[PDB]
C-alpha cells in the first residue's frame, strides 16, 4: 500500500543527538517514551498530502562501535547528519560522516540532510552561516532544530523524505 | 484499627500520603513519582518488603538525591519513637501493676521492628552492591560503619554484626560445574607455539571457544555505575565506564581483525578458505550463544571492504551461505529476531550490549527528571524503574559461567590483537578498502590474479568436536 | 516466556542462600550472613520451554519470624528447607508448612522438602523420617549439597514443575 522510507540518524554522540527521532516519534504532547516498545521508531505522516510511514533507525548511544557504522548505515535511503549547535568537533567530524554514507551505498548523490541540533543553553559555537555554507559547498538542505521545544524537528524529517521524493 | 502513628512533627516518614508528594500507576503498589521522603518510606514499608524497589532505587537514586543525604534519611527513617503509655497501662501503673503495654508492643513488633529490618536491608545492599559510593567517598564510608556499629538492642544484633562484617570485608576485597569442560582443539598450531597462531592455523572450534570465554568475561564486568546517568557517552566516559568501553573496543577490535585478515589475503581462492573460516568461527559462536561474537562477524561481513567482495562471495558454499544469512537476519527489523532468539536460550550466553546502550540513553533522554503536580516537583520514578528494567536484564545474563577451559597462550593471542597497528582509525578503514578495490576491482576492469601468501593446508578441521579417550 | 514466583522457606543456617546462590551463580558461599530479604532471577530452558524465575531468599532467623506473610502473599511456590544435621531445622518444617497454608487460603500449594548439607556425614535426621513427612505432604524429598551441587537443579527445577502442572 503505502510507501515506506528507511531513515538513518548519524552524527557525533554525546550532545543530544536522541532527542530528534524521540520527539518525532513522541506523543507529541505528553513528554514520554519507552523505547524498548515495538515500533517506537515507525511513523505513519502525510508529507505533502501523500501519506506514508517512517521508519527511522537512531542507534545513539552505540557510537564506540565505529566497526558497525556501515553495516547500520545500509539499511538507509535518507541520512539526517546531525551536529550540535555549542560542539564545534561535532560539526567538523560532518564530511567524515557524509564521505561514509557515499562509500556504503556506492553513491555519489545519497538523499541527506544536515541538522544543526540546540541541545541546550550552552553557548553556541557554530553559527548559522558556517552550516549553510557547508550543506551548499555539498548540494544538500540545512534544518535546525531545537531539543526541547520540537522546533525544526519535523521539518528536518519531512525535507528528507522531500530529498528521497525528488532523488 | 491501624496503628497510630508518631506525630508528623517530630518524624517526617508519617505524613499522610497525598497526590501532593506520592502518584502510584494504575499485589504491592506501583510508584511513578514521590517525593524523596515518600520513596525512601516506601523503599522500607513496615507492611511488605519490595527487594525489586530496594534495587531499582539503588541504582539510580543518585540521579535524584546525593549519597550522603540518602544516608542522612535512612539514619532518620531508622530513628523512630515509640508510643507513651495509654490510659489503661496508667491505670495499671497508678495501682502498683505491670501494664499490660499491648498497643506499644505491638507498634514494636509491627511497624519499628519491620522498618528497622528494612533500613538495614538497604544498608546490606548498598555496601554489597553498590559499594563504589564508599570507595568514592571515604567520609561515607565512615558515616555508614558508625551508624551500624552503634545500633543498640537486641532485635537487630545479628544483622548489626554481620553487615559490619561484611563492610570490612568489602574493604579489602570460585566456580563448581555440572560436569568437566571439554578438551581443547589444535589444528596446525600446536599447544605453545604462539608464533605461528593465526587465523587459518589455530582451530576455528578453539578459536570461538577462547573468544567467547574472552568476550563473557568482558560482558560480566560491566556495572551498572557504567551505565545509569548515560556517562559512557559523556565527556568523562573513560572514567566512568572503563569496563564498558574495554568490552566495545575488544568488538571492535576483532571486527577489524576480520576484515583485514579478508582483504589482505589477495589470491581468490585463499581469500575464500578465510572467509569460509570465519563463518565456521561463526556457527561455533552461535552454538555457544555468543551473540556479541555472531554480530562481530556478521559487522565484518557487512563491512565496505568486505561486503562488495562479489568473486569470494560466490564461491562460497551455500550452506555457509545459510549461515551467515540468518545470522544477518537477527538485526534485521530492529533485532526483532536476535531479541526473541535471547529470551529462547538456555544460558550462558553473550548478549550484544549496544541494544542495552541505546535503550538507557533514550530512555534516560526522552522522559522528565521530575513531574509537576499541586505546584510540587515529584521525582519522576517510573523513568528510573526503567532503567532498572534494563540494567537488571544485563545483571540477570552475568551470572552464568562458561564450562569451557582457558588456554593461557590462545587467550594472550586474542587479548593483545592490534590489527590497526599505530595508525589512525580513518587511515586504517581507507587502507582495507583501498586494499578491496585491488583485490577485487570496480567493474569493467578486469579481476586480476595474486601469488598465494599461505605455504600451509587451507582444508578447515570442520567445527564438530573430537572426544578421544 | 513464563515467570515463576518461588520462594526459599526454612530455619536460619540451614543454607537458604548458599542453595540460590549455587543455582544462580555456580559459587559455593561458605560465610553465614543471615538475610533480611533477597531476590534474584535465572532465564533457565526446563523440559523444553524457557521460563524466568524469580528466586525470593527469605530471613529464617526468628528475629524475623513476624514478617513472612508479605512474602507467602506472592510466592507460587515454595522450597522448604532443612539441613540434615540439625533436627530443629527439621522440626520447624511444619511451621512454615502451616502458615503458608493458612496465607495462601489453600491445601494444594506447590512445595518441595529439601533436605540441605547432604555433602557432610554426620546426619541426624534421617532420609526415611523426611520421606515420610514429604509423603504426608504430598510432596516430593529432594536432598541437596550447595557446596557440590548435588540435588541442587533437581530440587529448583521439581518446584517449577509443579507450579506449571498447578
Ligand atoms: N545472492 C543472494 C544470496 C547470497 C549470495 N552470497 C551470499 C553470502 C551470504 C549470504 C547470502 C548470500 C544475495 O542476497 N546477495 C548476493 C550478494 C553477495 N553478497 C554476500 C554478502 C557479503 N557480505 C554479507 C553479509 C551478510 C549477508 Cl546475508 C550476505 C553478505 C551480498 C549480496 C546479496
Ligand atoms: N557443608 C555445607 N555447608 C553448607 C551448605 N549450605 C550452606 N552451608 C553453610 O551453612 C552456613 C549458612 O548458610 P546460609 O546459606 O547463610 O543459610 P541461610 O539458611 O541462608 N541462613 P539465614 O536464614 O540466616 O539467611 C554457611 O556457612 C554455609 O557455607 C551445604 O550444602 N553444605
Ligand atoms: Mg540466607
Ligand atoms: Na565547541
Amino acid at each position: 500500500g503505502m510507501t515506506e522510507y528507511k531513515l538513518v540518524v548519524v552524527g557525533a554522540g554525546g550532545v543530544g543527538k536522541s532527542a530528534l527521532t524521540i520527539q518525532l516519534i513522541q506523543n507529541h504532547f505528553v513528554d514520554e517514551y519507552d523505547p524498548t516498545i515495538e515500533d517506537s521508531y515507525r511513523k505513519q505522516v502525510v508529507i505533502d498530502g501523500e501519506t506514508c510511514l517512517l521508519d527511522i533507525l537512531d542507534t545513539a548511544g552505540q557510537e564506540e562501535y565505529s566497526a558497525m557504522r556501515d553495516q547500520y548505515m545500509r539499511t538507509g535511503e535518507g541520512f539526517l547528519c546531525v551536529f550540535a549547535i555549542n560542539n564545534t568537533k561535532s560539526f567538523e567530524d560532518i564530511h567524515q560522516y557524509r564521505e561514509q554514507i557515499k562509500r556504503v551505498k556506492d553513491s555519489d548523490d545519497v538523499p541527506m540532510v544536515l541538522v544543526g541540533n540546540k541541545c541546550d543553553l550552552a553557548a553556541r559555537t557554530v553559527e548559522s552561516r558556517q552550516a549553510q555554507d557547508l550543506a551548499r559547498s555539498y548540494g544538500i538542505p540545512y534544518i535546525e532544530t531545537s531539543a526541547k521545544t520540537r522546533q525544526g524537528v519535523e521539518d528536518a524529517f519531512y525535507t528528507l523524505v522531500r530529498e528521497i521524493r525528488q532523488h | 484499627g491501624q496503628m497510630r502513628l508518631p506525630s508528623a512533627d517530630v518524624y517526617r516518614f508519617a505524613e499522610p500520603d497525598s497526590e501532593e508528594n506520592i502518584i502510584f500507576e494504575e499485589g504491592i503498589p506501583i510508584i511513578k513519582a514521590g517525593t524523596v521522603i515518600k520513596l525512601i518510606e516506601r523503599l522500607t514499608y513496615h507492611m511488605y518488603a519490595d527487594p525489586n524497589f530496594v534495587r531499582t532505587f539503588l541504582t539510580t537514586y543518585r540521579s535524584f538525591c546525593k549519597p550522603q543525604e540518602l544516608l542522612s534519611l535512612i539514619i532518620e527513617r531508622f530513628e523512630i519513637p515509640e508510643p507513651e503509655p495509654t490510659e489503661a497501662d496508667r491505670i495499671a501503673i497508678e495501682n502498683g501493676d505491670q501494664p499490660l503495654s499491648a498497643e506499644l508492643k505491638r507498634f514494636r513488633k509491627e511497624y519499628i521492628q519491620p522498618v528497622q529490618l528494612r533500613v538495614l536491608n538497604v544498608c546490606r545492599h548498598w555496601v554489597e552492591h553498590h559499594f563504589y559510593d564508599f570507595e568514592r567517598d571515604a567520609y561515607l564510608l565512615q558515616r555508614m560503619e558508625e551508624f551500624i556499629g552503634t545500633v543498640r538492642g537486641k532485635a537487630m544484633k545479628k544483622w548489626v554484626e554481620s553487615i559490619t562484617k561484611i563492610i570490612q570485608r568489602k574493604k579489602i576485597a570460585n566456580i563448581t560445574f555440572q560436569s568437566s569442560p571439554p578438551t581443547v582443539e589444535w589444528h596446525i598450531s600446536r599447544p605453545g607455539h604462539i608464533e605461528t597462531f593465526d587465523l587459518l592455523t589455530l582451530h576455528p572450534i578453539e578459536i570461538a571457544r577462547q573468544l567467547t570465554l574472552l568476550e563473557s568475561d568482558l560482558y560480566r564486568a560491566v556495572q551498572p555505575s557504567e551505565l545509569v546517568g548515560s556517562v559512557w557517552t559523556k565527556e568523562d566516559k573513560e572514567i566512568n565506564s572503563p569496563n564498558l568501553l574495554k568490552m566495545i573496543r575488544h568488538t571492535t577490535n576483532l571486527t577489524l581483525w576480520f576484515e583485514k585478515c579478508i582483504v589482505e589475503t589477495e589470491n581468490l581462492e585463499e581469500r575464500v578458505a578465510v572467509v569460509s573460516r570465519i563463518i565456521e568461527i561463526l556457527q561455533v559462536f552461535q552454538e555457544l550463544n555468543n551473540f556479541n561474537g555472531v554480530l562481530e562477524v556478521v559487522s565484518a561481513m557487512n563491512s565496505s571492504p568486505v561486503y562488495r567482495l562479489d568473486h569470494t562471495f560466490e564461491q562460497i558454499p551455500s550452506r555457509q551461505k545459510k549461515i551467515l544469512e540468518e545470522a544477518h537476519e537477527l538485526s534485521e527489523d530492529h533485532y526483532k529476531k536476535y531479541l526473541a532468539k535471547l529470551r529462547s536460550i538456555n544460558p550462558p550466553c553473550v548478549p550484544f550490549f549496544g541494544i542495552y546502550l541505546t535503550n538507557i540513553l533514550k530512555t534516560e533522554e526522552g522522559n522528565p527528571e521530575v513531574l509537576k503536580r499541586h505546584g510540587k516537583e515529584l521525582i519522576n520514578f517510573s523513568k528510573r524503574r526503567k532503567v532498572a528494567e534494563i540494567t537488571g536484564e544485563i545483571q540477570q545474563y552475568q551470572n552464568q559461567p562458561y564450562c569451557l577451559r582457558v588456554e593461557s597462550d590462545i587467550k594472550r593471542f586474542f587479548e593483545n590483537l592490534n590489527p590497526m597497528g599505530n595508525s589512525m582509525e580513518k587511515e586504517f578503514t581507507d587502507y582495507l578498502f583501498n586494499k578491496s578495490l585491488e583485490i577485487e576491482p570496480r567493474n569493467p576492469k578486469p579481476l586480476p590474479r595474486f601469488p598465494k601468501k599461505y605455504s600451509y593446508p587451507l582444508k578447515s578441521p570442520g567445527v564438530r568436536p573430537s572426544n578421544p579417550r
